[PDB]
RNA sequence: AAUAAAAUAUUACUUUGGAUAGUUUAGUUUCCUGGGCGAUGAAGAACGCAAUGAAUUGCGAUAAGUGAUAGGAACAAUAAAAUGUGAAUAUCCAAAAUUUGAAUGCUUGAAAGUAUACUAAGGUAUAUAUGAUAUUCAAUAUCCA
RNA sequence: CUGUUGCUUAUAGACGAUGGCAUCAGAAAUCGGUGUUGUAAGCUUUAGAGUUUCUUAAUCAAUACUCUCGGGUAUUGAAUG
RNA sequence: UUUCACUCAUUUCGUUAAAUGUUAAAAAAACAUUAAAAUUGAAACAGGCGAUUGAAAGAGAUAGACGGGGAGUUUGGCUGG
RNA sequence: UGAAACUGUCCUUAGUGCAGAUCUUGGUGGUAGUAGCAAAUACUAAGAAGAGGAAAAAAACAUCUUAGAACUGAAGAGGAGAAAGGUUCCUAAACAACAUUACUUGGAUUAGGGUGAAUCGAUCCUAAAUUACAGAUGGAAAUCCUUAAGAAAAGGAUUGAAAGGGAAUAAGAUUAAUAGUUCUUAAUCAAGAGAAAUGGUAACAUAUCAUGAACUUUAAAAUGGAGUGUGAAAAUCUACGGAAGAGUUCUCUUUUCUUCUUAACAAAAGUAAAUUCCACUGAAAUGAAUCAAUCAGAGAAGUGGAAUUUAUUGGCUUUGUAAGAAAUUCAAUGAAUUGUGGUAUUUUUGCAGUCUUCAUAAAAAUUAAAGGGAAUCUUUUGCUCGUACUAAUAACCGCAACAGGUCUCCAAGAAGCAAAAUCUUUAGUUAAAUAGAAUAACGCAGGUAAGGGAAGUCGGCAACAUAGCUCUGUAAGUUAGCAAGAAAGAGUAGCUCUGGUGAUUAUCGAAUCAGAACUUUAAAGGUUAGGGGAAUCCGACUGUUUAAUAAAAACAUAGCAUUCUGAUAAAUCUAAAAGGUUCAUUACAGAAUGUGAUUUCUGCCCAGUGCUCUG
RNA sequence: GAUUCACGCAGUGUUAACGUGCAAAUUACUUGUCAUAUUUGAGUAUAGGGGCGAAAGACUCAUCGAACUAUCUAGUAGCUGG
């Protein structure tokens, strides 16, 4: 037949992302002695709104601590921030809302946000909307701490991994109902192309496998191996399970 | 159009040129079978395509 | 009016004016024809008088 | 209206006069040349085309230099 | 009424196409090219519009006389005069504080 | 029963058409000799040049042709001028050879342009990879005061 | 004799045909008869709900009265002269 | 052979490769640069730019499974059609 | 007839014999002077030019001028551009061919002429994106990478917009044709040449003034949409006063119509609207204000100031330019005039707040300011390229002068809610595949009809019927929002009057509403202009769909549910790859699926085939 | 992502006109729709067992249940015509 929907996905034509109005990359600055053995200040000069993501940025601004200027830093912002707040990035910061620190130094039950998954990678874990991850022991014995993902898994992290103290802002997005078709179009303003959606089954033989006859329906089961060829790896991936859950 | 580049104007104008038929003195040659241009075209009848 | 090579540009055409007739030029336009000549329009100065430089070219 | 009605909109040119073959045949959006292949150093050229071959190579042209030289 | 046509060779109401119909001798309309409405300077902290600068092109600010782009103050330009009181009251106020917390306290 | 307007048939002449016959400055095949391009810019493309040229032919800002050497009295559709103190015509020679094109200072869409150095305008050189030589440097890479 | 032709011909008609008259021919007005509609335009015309300006006379006014059984049309496929 | 420890190939990363290693000595949306003074001021060295993984994983060869995602092909004959 | 080659016999050789192949190529008949030359309302008289209206009406006659009658109706059949065309542009000679007759006409033949820029654009910058040296990959062609890998490029190479950004020009006149391009007059811009200031309490202000390097920062260029209010200009309409010309006039009409104008760039008599700040003062008995809002002890209201915006200086009147131009008349080049307003409509251009987003609605070239304190008026020049014309019921794309298609700017009166239908003014045109006579059938387009009223038919298909506005009145059902313009009834014309709604301090002004006598042909209906009700099925809805026989119950949809994945991952493109996409991302995320709003509910089955297992 | 009219646009019906047409899909009336899941110009990206698809096997230059063009190729034909 042809190449099915999925497939046509990874060739980076017009499924590529509408990222022409965002502000930049959002993430912690670049490490360094300052932040290694000392804390530099920054001042959140604004806070903006980042197109087609759920969180507002701070445009946070620190001062150059070996040359005569500006770090202009893009951060993500953290529930309770404002105009004009200082936050302090470095190993002796405090545990305040908004600071950075190493994970290390957060007492367990911490609860973070942009979390680097490996040192100095500026922020990987929890930074969707209203999303946060805590701090479940250290282990000072080969400097590694344990956290708890958004999705519940527990991951185990050095303990000189930075993140940002408190929950990103922009929570309780997802629970106000879209009503109308033309809301959803206009979610994917500065998003991938996919949202409307035909389904398999209404497909003909030849684009989809759902692709059905004189009913519309599947026909074979659609739980399939992890191991089946990118064309025919549609539906359900390696279900566990299936059915409403009890 | 209006608006044309350099090349392209004296491109349009040999085009011009070229759309002469046969003066009436090599008519008069000796042995002569050219009296008239097989090459010839008018605005309405064929596009020259350029 | 003249007709001049393309490859002349305005301040070639002033100076050569000057230098082929011995007069003044305060001003030139120049348009490319179709087939390729480029027309010139030199405006002498006021206390030269084109007419005179008409009959002396042959023009008249 | 596949047919009459949808020519109305062609006014937009696809190719244009090339440099070094000159026809009309330099795709703007392409970039190259679809007859003499241009921006690539050799001239296209096709053993399925045996007739374009015979319409542009050696000798359908002046051969201003050539021919002195092979009478030579 | 007399109807116009366009002067130049543009032919849609672009923003830089803006035109102006006036009055001429005989009862005859002219086209004119009007210019567009810009933006004046904003206070480099608070973002407000400094007053005392004209709302022009930038580069028409370097016609203007040497007095009539800036205002005579500290800063003078870049910040209201708000936004310079509470930048020389956190100089003299901090290091004041610096000076009696530590340094001999 | 009658008419020959139409219709039909034969021959002569004329007409539309270009078969047939006569003919060939064109092809096809085989064989012999060579198989002689280009950074000293090729093949190709574009533009321009005749007293009257649109194509074609020849040519390149020295333009349907210049010099030289052979050559011996023409060309012609119409004029002119030149011409045995040398017209036509011929050429593996000399000078000259526009814009491009491997295209090669940078850019090139149908793009008009433009930087530096040497000898205002003109003309040269400057792409990439590479061999030898010369010169200036880099790295404690190995020693070393 | 017959046909063409004329009456932009009819009792006929797609075209032919057919029928009638062809200088006592024909055609046209006007004119009377016969029909259709509904009372023309004018005015110093008498009713007019009211209004205005003079100072009580003008003027404006849908409609309506007399002249007016008016005016207009009427073979074009109507009938006389 | 299995379990260990290391890094040195190898992987994945980050920066202006901007203090690595070992010795030595939350009141304030503001400013901070082109040094005074006597080579210091502004300490030295390592043969590691800083982390991460690490002899495992990747790409190669051979072998087993799976693989309509895809390629090639076949789907006998008689016959009151 | 034809005018230069050919023939008979014997062997040899073959591209060697045609009625067919829907045979190939070329030519030609009957049909046949037949079908047609019928959308876009339409032409007529006199004259001129021409061979080209003659004639027993041969009933028709192309072009040009005048007169009559007309159409497009100012979202145009008007005046101009982008693309595309390419000389079709203007003029002259000429009509063999072409524009389904003809043509003296032509976008057709022949020969000439025509496109003028320091200020308009290209050129300059960058967007989506595009392409190089070196590097990486590949058996190869070549691919990847676009600043990461580089001894390359203070920081990152090329290209990419005649609609984005952008230094600077206008009025009049002129040509058979070009004009923000020529001429006259009047301007502007860029690049050149000849121990360092005052004033104001403050917001801030000063014909250059009044020094300001490296380095850093800020701002501009540079930012959605809707709706309401309003400032100014123009057009239309209108009030007062006129000047000039024109039309009507045996019936009137102090009458009806036209003209009465002004540029770029600058000046500062006079005088506005809105917003934001500054000084004095300190609000409660809370005040201030908008159509709406909205605001105040982090300071309202008041009084006095400062700043910015309002199509160039500084918004409007006014002034210079500048009346010497231009318009309307008059005389035969020369003469006359060129006031002041509107609590009216529309358009344009700004301003102020309000609403809305799981949407937040570009970058650079380039410019200015600031922090810091290093150092001690005249004149010249402004190069290259485009510039004619159509832009469409005849110049572009559809074989064409094709009823198809193709992006824009300017935009008068009537009437009306309306840029609707209908008529008209400025401009354009009367020709746009030929006409004349007769007035048969059958047609295509538009109509009417007695009595009955769907009996016709698969089926009210087609047509008929309702139709604007005001007032009264309005059910079942329901997601409580709707149904609903439900259904249903009444009124509406002309003329003469009356009253309500304001501003300025008696004068002035606006269309809107209500009411009363009288009259008649009893009034929305010229044009425009809903048929209504009772149920059943499907889809919840708005939306999309088989270009050219299916527009739907099909697709999408919001909602519901399931699966995998902690990023060195999941899905997935590539032959390979320091390769690519979601991903400028990080579980409120990415990818893969089924059902299809809401309400109510999703029962039992793990045997079979799948999937999985922490085994 | 309320109801309607207009400039426009589409194509529900007449299964009207035309059907060797104005037109290789158009015309007239009727109907629907006529700004946010809107309409539209230019630039740009995606290409053949590929693309693109609110899904009709639809569209990819009058060509699509696998485009166009050239070579293999005078492809093979137990079948039809001469």
């Amino acid at each position: 037949g042809r190449r099915t929907l999925s497939q046509r996905k990874g060739r980076g034509s017009i499924f590529k992302s509408r990222s022409h109005h965002k502000l930049g990359v959002a993430q912690h600055r670049a490490i360094d002695f300052f932040e290694r053995h000392s804390t530099v200040r920054g001042l959140v000069k604004s806070i903006e709104h980042d197109p087609g993501r759920g969180a507002p940025l701070a445009r946070v601004v620190f001062r150059n601590p070996r040359q005569y200027g500006l770090d202009k830093e893009l951060f993500i912002c953290a529930e309770g921030l404002y105009s004009g707040q200082y936050i302090y990035c470095g190993s002796k910061a405090s545990l305040h809302i908004g600071n950075v620190l190493p994970i290390g130094q957060c007492p367990e039950g911490t609860v973070v946000c942009n979390v680097e998954s490996k040192p100095g990678d500026r922020g990987i874990i929890a930074r969707a909307s209203g999303n946060y991850a805590t701090v479940i022991s250290h282990n000072a014995d080969n400097e590694t701490t344990r956290i708890r993902l958004p999705s519940g898994a527990k991951k185990t992290l050095k303990s000189n991994c930075r993140a940002m103290v408190g929950i990103i802002a922009g929570g309780g997005r997802t629970e106000k109902p879209i009503l109308k078709a033309g809301v959803a179009y206009r979610m994917y303003k500065a998003k991938r192309t996919t949202w409307p959606r035909v389904r398999g089954v209404a497909m003909n033989p030849v684009d989809h496998p759902h692709g059905g006859g004189n009913h519309q329906h599947v026909g074979h089961p659609t739980t399939l191996k992890r191991s089946s060829p990118p064309g025919q790896k549609a539906g359900k991936v390696a279900a566990r399970r299936t059915g409403l859950i009890r | 159009t209006g608006h044309k580049g350099f090349s392209y104007k004296l491109k349009l104008g040999k085009k011009i040129h070229q759309n002469r038929g046969v003066p009436q003195w090599f008519r008069m040659k000796t042995g002569n079978t050219i009296n008239y241009n097989f090459k010839r075209r008018h605005w309405n009848r064929r596009k020259m395509g350029m | 009016v003249f007709l001049c090579e393309q490859k002349a540009n305005k301040t070639m055409i002033k100076k050569a004016v000057e230098k082929r007739y011995g007069v003044k030029v305060i001003k030139v336009n120049t348009l490319v024809r179709l087939d390729g000549l480029k027309k010139a329009f030199v405006r002498l100065a006021p206390d030269v008088e084109a007419m005179e430089v008409a009959t002396k070219i042959g023009l008249f | 209206t596949k047919g009459t009605s949808c020519r109305g909109t062609r006014h937009n040119k696809t190719h244009i006069l090339c440099k070094r073959c000159g026809k009309r045949s330099w795709h703007l959006q392409k970039q190259r040349c679809a007859s003499c292949g241009y921006p690539d150093a050799k001239m296209r050229q096709y053993a399925w085309g045996y007739k374009a071959l015979r319409r542009r190579t050696q000798g359908t042209g002046r051969m201003r230099h050539l021919k002195i030289a092979l009478k030579r | 009424a007399v109807r116009v046509t366009y002067v130049r060779k543009h032919s849609y109401n672009t923003k830089s196409n803006g035109i102006r119909i006036v009055k001429t001798a005989g009862g005859n309309m002219t086209v004119q090219h009007r210019q567009k409405i810009s933006n004046g300077v904003r206070c480099g902290d608070c973002g407000c519009v400094l007053a005392g600068i004209r709302h022009i092109r930038p580069h028409q600010y370097g016609w203007l006389g040497k007095s009539k782009r800036t205002v005579t103050r500290a800063y003078g330009g870049v910040k209201c005069h708000k936004c310079v009181q509470k930048k020389i009251l956190r100089a003299f106020l901090i290091n004041e504080h610096n000076l009696i917390k530590l340094a001999a306290a």
